[PDB]
């Protein structure tokens, strides 16, 4: 129930691995954010020097948090198409990290993956819109912003419109046309609210790779697993854990190293590098590295 | 709720 039951042997990737193993564990839960998608050519925010807050000085915005913010969106959208221009890459190739979780899905271990990214690259690699709760939305469609329109575009038009530099317009009322992303001061999707609802019931496993777990709700959602749900995270630096000073106001945040540790491990490092190590214990890294170099090779080929 | 930093 709310028990916290230690269900790890120990508190590594060896354990997650066995775990993994064990008649125990049948649904992951994946939670994804931007570090899944560095090593495929796309900044993160918050790494220092090539992550975006570094490099926005240009855009002549107040701090650099505004250009994903709805309402100077709403004042202006000329920023954030010019820069979508400046990051949209020439080719979308999943990562490592990608194809690990299209690993789970083909195994029949992944009950959800829930992502903060909008770059799509889950879905290239294979993960079905069921499979997958797009938290920030998506760039895969884009919609006419006039309630009394909503006309949808593929991406194909807008990547269109954003390299030809062309503010994109409705074809039908020629309102704004924007991409199905939620930015900073918008609600997310419904979808979010009902499959947290259902999918924490019932997970055996977080693993939460490529995110600092700042970003709400999205963060809060390590809280919703039962507290005796092992929790793995993979990144470059630890996340997730209670801030001393916040903390002392009245959720289980992630606690790898204190005393009471019992089910949260961190793996420090490229998410490339950690999935290829947790497939290797999985007897997975030859399925990882062929399907890699084949749905790669499919893509270089287009 | 919104999405927001924290
Ligand atoms: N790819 C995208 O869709 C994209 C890109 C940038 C920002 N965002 C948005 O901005 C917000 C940022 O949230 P976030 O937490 O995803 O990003 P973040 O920039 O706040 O943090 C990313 C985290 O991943 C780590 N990291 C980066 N590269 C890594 C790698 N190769 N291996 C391991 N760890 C790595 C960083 O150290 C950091 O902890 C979200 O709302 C998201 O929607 C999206
Ligand atoms: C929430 O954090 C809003 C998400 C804004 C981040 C967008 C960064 C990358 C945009 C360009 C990539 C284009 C991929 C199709
Ligand atoms: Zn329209």
């Amino acid at each position: 129930g709310s028990q916290k039951e230690r269900l790890l042997d120990e508190l590594t990737l060896e354990g997650v691995a066995r775990y993994m193993q064990s008649e125990r564990c049948r649904r992951v839960i994946c939670l994804v954010g931007a570090g899944i998608s560095t090593s495929a050519g796309i900044p993160d925010f918050r790494s220092p020097s090539t992550g975006l807050y570094d490099n926005l000085e240009k855009y002549h915005l107040p701090y650099p948090e505004a250009i994903f913010e709805i309402s100077y969106f709403k004042k202006h959208p000329e920023p954030f198409f010019a820069l979508a221009k400046e990051l949209y890459p020439g080719q979308f190739k999943p990562t490592i990290c990608h194809y690990f979780m299209r690993l789970l899905k083909d195994k029949g271990l992944l009950l959800r993956c829930y992502t903060q990214n909008i770059d799509t690259l889950e879905r290239i690699a294979g993960l079905e819109q069921e499979d997958l709760v797009e938290a920030h939305g998506t760039f895969y469609t884009s919609h006419c912003v006039s309630a009394s329109c909503r006309h949808e575009y593929p991406l194909s038009w807008m990547k269109e419109k954003i390299f030809s530099e062309v503010t994109p317009k409705c074809e039908d009322c020629q309102s704004l046309v924007k991409p199905d992303i939620v930015f900073f001061g918008e609600s997310l999707p419904a979808r979010f609210f009902s499959c947290m609802q259902s999918d924490f019931l019932k997970v055996d496993l977080l693993l939460v790779m490529g995110t600092s777990l700042q970003v709400q709700p999205f963060a809060s959602l390590i809280s919703k697993a039962p507290l005796s749900t092992p929790r793995l995270l993979i990144n470059k630096e630890k996340a997730g854990q209670s801030d001393p000073f916040l903390g002392m106001i009245m959720g289980g945040g992630m606690d790898f190293d204190s005393k009471k540790a019992y089910r949260d491990v961190a793996w420090l490092g490229e998410c490339d590098q950690g999935c290829l190590a947790l497939a290797e214990l999985l007897g997975w890294k030859k399925e990882l590295e062929d399907l890699v170099r084949r749905e790669h090779a499919s893509i270089d080929a287009q | 709720p919104r999405k927001q930093l924290a």
